[PDB]
């Protein structure tokens, strides 16, 4: 998803378009709306590409993305041949999850309630 | 030093405060009571800005930044290290901006003029007062104001604009931008129009008021008046500042979500 | 070279152009009410007052 | 403009218009030989 | 003809020439953007090799980086 | 009560409409006779007078209407020809530029060909309008200040063509759309590292605010001396009256320096022109000389320091590395 | 000493105090420029500002009050006269001056339209003209014209300067601090 | 014919030419943007092979 | 009933009438064009049985 | 019939035709935007098969 | 034929024609330059068999 | 400009037009040998 | 042939050419300074064999 050049002068190392920047902007608008936060929760918008100037949550957010790619690819998608047709999409694919599936528009899911600590069968 | 026609205009009277004590000219400047008040606030505010630079890490002009206090101080006067110096400078700026407006009213009164210039200047002062006084009070902390630094206050604008995920979708911001763009276009048209008549094609006589009205009717089918253009310029420039003040005061105190989502009302019309 | 780049060169060219333009406009600003009157005598700031400019009027 | 002047202009205009259409028809014949569109 | 008494030939000619210019430029530009008649790139192909039936609203990928310039 | 602020006109005169100064009418003429608007006379002049039409104006109107038609028809087709959706979604509709992988080559008609055609017609229309403005100015023996002021804005407009061509792709062009061209503005600033640190961008900001300041100051000044006859600026320029003297003296006493009735218009002209000129230069340097304006500002000491908000371990530095964005997936995989 | 004003004290930069009556001698806000003593001309070599009675092609737009025959309330809230004729600008069609006949007639004076305000900002009943710049008594000392049908730029400055100078000199209170 | 006394023929015929030109452009554009009648690409197809 | 032509100018009525009728005709034609059932440019050759129907 | 002396018929007719025409379009467009009365698509359905809004 | 110069000023026609031809020549040259087959500055030395051809 | 003046200008104009088209014909034939577009 | 100065003003012309020449000279010097081969402030002491050359294809 990176579109920002790590140099002062242009080179062939980065040839991202403005359209790809709009794509990243739309994805990050969705990410912000899924947590009820704005850009500054994860960025110093004076330089979107910087991690040192950004709050620590950005790192957390990145891990979320990776976790989703492991939940969608290996657990939710392979469940396709088990659902009835009413549970699939118009292309006949299994339902998949996003950030709002857990967060539901809050900075933490359920405002950071802790429940799994009292259920040892659920944490590996 | 005075202009060749200046002596007969330098008369007493017209002040709002004071008499012959503060009715003199220092060089070309007129010094009133509010001239004295302006110098006090300008000197105090500038010296405290220099002190804020000396407290910071650099003397580089672009990198000097005097920042407002943290939000946890909440409408109090923070420690001077922690943002209290910003609040003191803000008071000096407000006093200097107000004194400048009242000094202008005194000068126009002495010259037998209207009061348009002080009130036109008040549009800029209102926008500044919204940014550092009205909106921070509505949000409950002086820390919502912008820092005092050449490029530091650009970082504040960027981050505040992105607090609503797309500030271009602010309806009042859209109107205020149109006022700014139309004002620049109208100013270019007005400046060209006067210069083209006064400095016409070489060897031809200076044009008249008919020439302006005929020219803009030939180009556009309508010609605003000689007084109409000056009324319009005042409306466009001042209305740009008034709509700017509205656009920032509704972000946070009234609307807290993203600005694109505000357009639900248009999409959910019953028709 | 390395530190010097195109944006900096263009910025300084613009600065020189702007300063020249400001000098020209300040010269134009002194076409009325000059030279200044002072007890010490005539006074002109920088830039100096330009030559007298005459207009052209239509015949009667 | 007199009626005679309109008559003289009309003759040149009609000949020029029809001749232009014929030249365009030949161009469409050459294009059809190269890559027909129906 | 009496039409030139109602309409000044000077005024009609400019509008007529401008309309023809825009129409000719539109058609030449439309053919240039089509697959079958992009003659600058594929003009040397025979009629059999020319593309057919290539409406394809997503004929090309929309999202990609710039070419390596 | 309050004095007359010269903000509106209560008593309006009516005479025969001004036909206009005699001009050459060989390649054009004036249309209409001149009507009067009661509502317009309250603010300015009431005459909705005749308009001149010639070669350049007619050609400009034809080309511009062609561009407008192309943009509108593509917008309408994008909602499936629904008129209700066309009006309802009009701010969000766009005529989008070609895809990035085509570079400068001709795109397909439905994937950017219409965009390039509409842009070409709009450019031709703008140039023809510039020619018309020049001819209108020189038909009345006026100076050509408005043509060059217009040329400055045309220069800024044409940087939106030249920068995408210099970087090598029509995909980088501005889409035709109300909200979409704002989307492009935001994404263009983001892609090239915070355009706030473009020095010519800051210069154009300064000239835009200076234009607003100058017009507010001049309008207030002229309205304040309009009871002395200051709105007749040509007379006060060729024969300086007490209104011009009082304006000069007000600004000299307030600021320590002043302009004349003529040179304040030079100030206005140059501020308005320099806005778009510096903006065009700044756009031209972006993506061709500088690819990240924040990093250029750090290089030249423009960026103020802040305390670090995060720190990363070495394994975090390797992991938090990402990938540059690439192509969209053209397949729907089955897992 | 040809400007009829004396410095307050011997310190430079000090303001001048007028010696006589500044309204007539033209000092401070009552000062006028020495413009040309010739009438302004339109594009066709005709007088720019003329009374309506010299050009019957001009009229008043519908829905606009006819100010002729209306009382002129001065700064004293006392009628100073009645409007009897309008002076219009032919270059750009607009009312420029009002001609006022005094209460005891025997003379006619001019009144620039820039100092004329209408009641309720011209929204409700427009039955009089408001002149906040001058008193009813000083209407008699307004400078006159050489001719009854044209006005030169020199006198045009004089009438406008006289009215504008009365925002500081109409009464002693207008030239004093408020606190 | 008496309609030509009520309406100016010059303005009527200018508005008629302008209206028909826009209508012709709009219809040709709609067909070009469709699948069945994109004749620049589909023109050589027979009626049976045309999209439905 | 012919007296309405003295109350209203016939020339202005005809222009307003034609303008309203032209706009209305375009809106109806395009409302049908955008619908699934009455596209008629893509699906005009379908029979009434094969034409789409909105969901119950 | 004395209302026409107090109110000018010319402007009353214009305001009546203007209001009724706008009101008719608003009602027609509101129904077209709904699910039960989207008659362009589902006009061939019977009253039993027409959609009904959410219930309690 | 020569009477066209009485109806149209040769000074205006010649200036307009030169402006039209200059723009047309620049547009065609630029379109060829931006293409693959006729980008003569880079690939002008290729033979006719080596020049790019659009896909079949 | 008289009718005789229009005749004299027209002779130079057609010759300049013809000379322009002929030279363009040579340029197009030169380009065809180098890289034919059909 | 000196009658060309009777058709163009010598004072205006020579000021224009001095300005145009100066702008051209500055443009050429600054283009060379920005290049790799002719950045003479840094690499002017390199011999012609050691000077950078653009990529060969
Ligand atoms: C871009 C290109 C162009 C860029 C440039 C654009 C320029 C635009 C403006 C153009 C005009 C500029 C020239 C000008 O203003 O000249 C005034 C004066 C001549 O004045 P004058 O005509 O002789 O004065 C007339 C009249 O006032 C006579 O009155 P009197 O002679 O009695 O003066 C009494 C005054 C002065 O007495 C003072 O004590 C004031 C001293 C002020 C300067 C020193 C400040 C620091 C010490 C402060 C006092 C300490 C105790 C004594 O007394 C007054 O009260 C006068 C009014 C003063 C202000 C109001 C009161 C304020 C009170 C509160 C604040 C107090 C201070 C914090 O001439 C000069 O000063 C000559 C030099 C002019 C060039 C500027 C040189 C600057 C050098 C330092 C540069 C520093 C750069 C960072
Ligand atoms: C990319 C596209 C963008 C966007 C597009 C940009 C396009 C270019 C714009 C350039 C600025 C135009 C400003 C303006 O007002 O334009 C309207 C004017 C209308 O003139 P007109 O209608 O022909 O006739 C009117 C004329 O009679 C009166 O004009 P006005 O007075 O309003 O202004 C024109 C002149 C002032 O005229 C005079 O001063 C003449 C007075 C008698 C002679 C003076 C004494 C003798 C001097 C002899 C030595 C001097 C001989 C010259 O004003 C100007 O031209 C603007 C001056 C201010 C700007 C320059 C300031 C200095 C800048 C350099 C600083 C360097 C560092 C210190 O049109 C003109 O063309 C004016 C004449 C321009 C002369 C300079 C041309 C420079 C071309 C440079 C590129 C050439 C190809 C390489
Ligand atoms: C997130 C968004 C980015 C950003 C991205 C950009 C980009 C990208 C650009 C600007 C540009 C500008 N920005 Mg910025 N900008 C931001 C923040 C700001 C802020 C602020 C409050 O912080 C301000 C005050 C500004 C202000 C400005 C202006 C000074 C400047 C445009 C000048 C102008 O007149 O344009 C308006 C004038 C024109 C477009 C001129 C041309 C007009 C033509 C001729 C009109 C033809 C009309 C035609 C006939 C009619 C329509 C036809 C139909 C289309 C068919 N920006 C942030 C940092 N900004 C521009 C610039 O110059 O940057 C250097 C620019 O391109
Ligand atoms: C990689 C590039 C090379 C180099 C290659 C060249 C080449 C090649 C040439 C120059 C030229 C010049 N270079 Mg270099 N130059 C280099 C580095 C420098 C450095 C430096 C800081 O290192 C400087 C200060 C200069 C300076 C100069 C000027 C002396 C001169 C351009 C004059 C001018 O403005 O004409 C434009 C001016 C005008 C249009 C108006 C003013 C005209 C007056 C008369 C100029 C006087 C200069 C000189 C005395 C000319 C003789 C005049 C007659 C005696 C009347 N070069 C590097 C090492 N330079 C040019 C030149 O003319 O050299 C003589 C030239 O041909
Ligand atoms: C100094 C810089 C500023 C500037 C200056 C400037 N602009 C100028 C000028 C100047 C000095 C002119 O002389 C020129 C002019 O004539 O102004 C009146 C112009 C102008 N600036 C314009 C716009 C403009 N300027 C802008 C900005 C600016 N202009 C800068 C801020 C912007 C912005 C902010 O984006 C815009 C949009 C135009 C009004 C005009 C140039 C007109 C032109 O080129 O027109 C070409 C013609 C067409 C495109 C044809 C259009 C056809 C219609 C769209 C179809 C009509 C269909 C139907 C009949 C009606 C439909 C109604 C709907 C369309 C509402
Ligand atoms: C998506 O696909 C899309 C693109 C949408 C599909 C498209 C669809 C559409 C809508 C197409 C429209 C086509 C159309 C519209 O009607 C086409 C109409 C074309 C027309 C009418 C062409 C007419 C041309 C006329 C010409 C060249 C005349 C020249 C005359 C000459 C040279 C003589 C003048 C010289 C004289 C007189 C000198 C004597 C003077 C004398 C003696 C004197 O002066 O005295
Ligand atoms: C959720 O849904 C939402 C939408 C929100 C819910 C909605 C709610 C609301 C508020 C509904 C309101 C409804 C309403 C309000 O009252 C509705 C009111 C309706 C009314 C009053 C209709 C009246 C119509 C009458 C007409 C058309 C008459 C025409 C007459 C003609 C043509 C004859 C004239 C010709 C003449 C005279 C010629 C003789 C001339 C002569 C002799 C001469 O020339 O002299
Ligand atoms: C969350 O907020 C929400 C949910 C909204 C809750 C809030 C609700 C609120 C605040 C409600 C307020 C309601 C209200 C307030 O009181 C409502 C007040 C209503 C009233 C007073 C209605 C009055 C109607 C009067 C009519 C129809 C009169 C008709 C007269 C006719 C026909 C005769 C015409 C005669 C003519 C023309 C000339 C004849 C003479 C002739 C010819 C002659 O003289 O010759
Ligand atoms: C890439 O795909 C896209 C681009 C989209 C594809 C589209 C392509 C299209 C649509 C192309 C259109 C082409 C076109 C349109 O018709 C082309 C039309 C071309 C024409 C007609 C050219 C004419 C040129 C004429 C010239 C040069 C004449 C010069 C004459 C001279 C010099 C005479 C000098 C002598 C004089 C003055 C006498 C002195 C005066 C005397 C003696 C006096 O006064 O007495
Ligand atoms: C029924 O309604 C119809 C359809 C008939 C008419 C209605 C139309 C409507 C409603 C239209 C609405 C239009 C709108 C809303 C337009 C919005 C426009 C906006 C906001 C535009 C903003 C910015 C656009 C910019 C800056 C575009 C710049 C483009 C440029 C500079 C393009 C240049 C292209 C060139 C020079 C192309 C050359 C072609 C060649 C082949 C030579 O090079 C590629
Ligand atoms: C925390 C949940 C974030 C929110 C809120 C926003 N962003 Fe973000 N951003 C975040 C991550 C984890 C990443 C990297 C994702 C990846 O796959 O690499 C990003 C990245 C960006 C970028 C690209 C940076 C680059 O170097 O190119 C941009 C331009 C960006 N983000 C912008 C952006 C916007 C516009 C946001 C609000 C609408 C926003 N971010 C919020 C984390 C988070
Ligand atoms: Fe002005």
């Amino acid at each position: 998803a990176r579109v920002v050049t790590r140099d002062v002068a242009p080179s062939n190392a980065n040839r991202s378009s403005v359209k790809q920047t709009e794509w990243t902007y739309a994805l990050m608008i969705s990410q912000s709306r899924s947590l009820g936060v704005n850009c500054t929760y994860c960025h110093n918008t004076r330089q979107f590409a910087s991690w040192k100037e950004a709050p620590p949550a950005r790192v957390t957010a990145y891990h979320g993305i990776l976790m989703l790619r492991d939940v969608n690819q290996n657990y939710l998608s392979p469940l396709q041949p088990v659902y009835p047709s009413v549970r699939l999409g118009t292309q006949g694919d299994a339902p998949k999850a996003q950030c709002v599936t857990c967060h539901n528009g809050n900075y933490k899911p359920l405002y950071g309630a802790q429940m799994v600590k009292d259920y040892p069968a659920l944490w590996g | 030093a005075m202009l060749s026609f200046e002596k007969k205009y330098r008369v007493r009277g017209g002040t709002l405060i004071g008499g012959d004590l503060f009715d003199f000219w220092f060089g070309p400047f007129y010094v009133g009571f509010f001239g004295v008040t302006t110098i006090f606030f300008v000197t105090l505010g500038t010296l405290l800005c220099v002190w804020g630079a000396a407290m910071g890490p650099t003397w580089n002009l672009w990198q000097i930044s005097i920042a407002p206090p943290d939000l946890k101080y909440g409408l109090g006067l923070a420690p001077l290290r922690e943002g209290g110096l910003w609040q003191i400078i803000t008071l000096c700026a407000l006093g200097a901006f107000g004194s400048w407006a009242l000094r202008q009213a005194e000068i126009s009164r002495k010259l037998g003029m209207g009061m348009h210039i002080p009130w036109a200047y008040g549009g800029a002062v209102l926008a500044y007062a919204t940014l550092v006084v009205i909106r921070p009070m509505l949000l409950g902390a002086w820390g919502h104001g912008f820092p005092y630094g050449i490029f530091s206050h650009l970082d504040w604008v960027s981050n505040v604009g992105y607090q609503y995920l797309h500030f271009h979708y602010n309806p009042a911001h859209m109107i205020a931008v149109t006022f700014f763009f139309t004002n620049c276009l109208a100013l270019a048209m007005h400046g060209s129009l006067i210069l083209s008549v006064t400095n016409p094609k070489k060897g031809t006589p200076v044009g008249t008021s008919e020439t302006e009205n005929v020219f803009f009717r030939d180009l556009l089918g309508y010609s605003i008046g000689a007084i109409g253009i000056h009324r319009l310029g005042l409306f466009l420039a001042v209305g740009a500042a008034v709509w700017s003040a509205i656009c920032i005061v509704i972000s946070g105190p009234f609307w807290t979500k993203g600005w694109p989502e505000w357009w639900n009302w248009w999409l959910n019309l019953p028709i | 070279m390395q530190y010097i780049d195109g944006a900096q060169i263009a910025l300084y060219a613009f600065w020189l152009f702007f300063f020249g333009l400001i000098i020209y406009i300040r010269r134009e600003d002194k076409r009325e009410g000059y030279p200044l009157e002072s007890p010490q005598g005539p006074r002109e700031g920088w830039p100096a007052m330009p030559e007298k400019k005459t207009y052209i009027h239509r015949p009667t | 403009m007199t009626e005679d002047e309109a008559r003289r202009f009309h003759g040149y205009f009609v000949t020029g218009t029809l001749g232009y259409i014929i030249v365009a028809a030949v161009a469409h014949f050459l294009a059809w030989q190269w890559r027909p569109w129906f | 003809h009496r039409i030139w008494l109602m309409f000044d030939p000077r005024r009609v000619m400019v509008a007529m020439v401008g309309f023809l210019a825009v129409l000719a430029l539109v058609i030449h530009f439309i053919l240039l953007s089509s697959q079958r008649y992009s003659w600058i790139e594929n003009g040397t192909l025979s009629a059999a090799q020319a593309p057919v039936g290539a409406s394809a609203p997503a004929a090309a990928a929309e999202m990609s980086p710039l070419p390596p310039g | 009560m309050l004095e007359y602020q010269n903000l509106f006109t209560r008593v309006q005169v009516r005479t025969v409409p001004e036909a206009g100064i005699e001009i050459d009418e060989s390649t054009g003429t004036r249309y209409g006779t001149g009507t009067f608007s009661y509502l317009a006379g309250k603010f300015g002049d009431a005459q909705i007078g005749p308009i001149y039409l010639g070669w350049a104006g007619v050609l400009s109107l034809i080309f511009g209407f062609m561009a407008f038609e192309i943009i509108g028809l593509n917008m309408w087709a994008s909602v499936g020809w629904d008129p209700v959706e066309f009006i309802r979604q009009l701010p969000w509709l766009a005529l989008e530029p070609p895809p990035p992988q085509y570079g400068l080559r001709v795109p397909p008609l439905a994937q950017g060909g219409w965009y390039l055609m509409a842009g070409f017609f709009l450019t031709i229309s703008i140039l023809l309008w510039w020619v018309r403005v020049y001819r209108r100015a020189r038909a009345l023996n006026m100076g050509t200040h408005l043509p060059w002021a217009f040329a400055s804005a045309i220069f800024l407009y044409s940087t939106f063509f030249f920068q995408p061509l210099l970087v090598g792709s029509w995909s980088e062009m501005v889409p035709f759309g109300i909200f979409p061209h704002l989307d492009w503005t935001s994404a263009f600033s983001i892609r090239y590292g915070n355009l706030y640190y473009n020095p010519f961008h800051a210069l154009s900001i300064a000239f835009l605010y200076g234009s607003a300041v100058l017009f507010a100051m001049h309008g207030a000044t002229i309205l304040a001396v309009a009871r002395l006859g200051g709105e007749r600026e040509i007379e006060q320029i060729t024969d300086r009256g007490t209104a011009a003297e009082r304006s000069m003296l007000f600004w000299r006493w307030t600021m320590g320096f002043n302009a004349t009735m003529e040179s304040i218009h030079r100030w206005s002209w140059w501020f308005a022109v320099l806005t778009t000129f510096s903006g065009g230069i700044g756009i031209l340097l972006t993506g061709t000389v500088v690819d990240n304006w924040y990093l250029w500002g750090v290089k030249h000491g423009l960026v103020a320091p802040y305390p670090a908000q995060n720190t990363l371990t070495e394994e975090q530095q390797q992991l938090l590395r990402g990938r540059y964005q690439g192509t969209a997936p053209d397949s729907f995989p089955s897992y | 000493s040809d400007i009829k004003a004396v410095p307050a004290d011997s310190y430079n930069g000090s303001a001048l105090i007028p010696t006589g009556d500044p309204m007539i001698d033209g000092v401070g806000p009552s000062s006028w420029a020495n413009r040309s003593d010739t009438p302004d001309m339109t594009f066709h070599n005709t007088a720019k500002i003329v009374p309506m009675r010299l050009d019957p092609t001009y009229s008043i737009a519908k829905g606009d009050p006819d100010p002729r025959g209306l009382p002129v309330v001065a700064a004293d809230k006392q009628v100073a006269g009645t409007v009897i004729e309008l002076w219009v600008n032919r270059a750009e069609p607009q009312v420029t001056y009002y001609e006022v006949q005094l209460t005891g007639s025997e003379r006619r004076v001019m009144l620039p339209a820039g100092f004329v305000q209408w009641p309720n900002f011209g929204l409700w009943g427009n039955d009089k003209l408001l002149v906040k710049a001058i008193t009813a008594a000083q209407f008699a000392n307004v400078p006159a014209l050489k001719r009854d049908d044209q006005i030169t730029l020199l006198e045009e400055d004089m009438v406008c300067a006289y009215y504008a100078g009365g925002h500081l000199y109409a009464m002693a209170e207008r030239s004093e601090p408020i606190i």
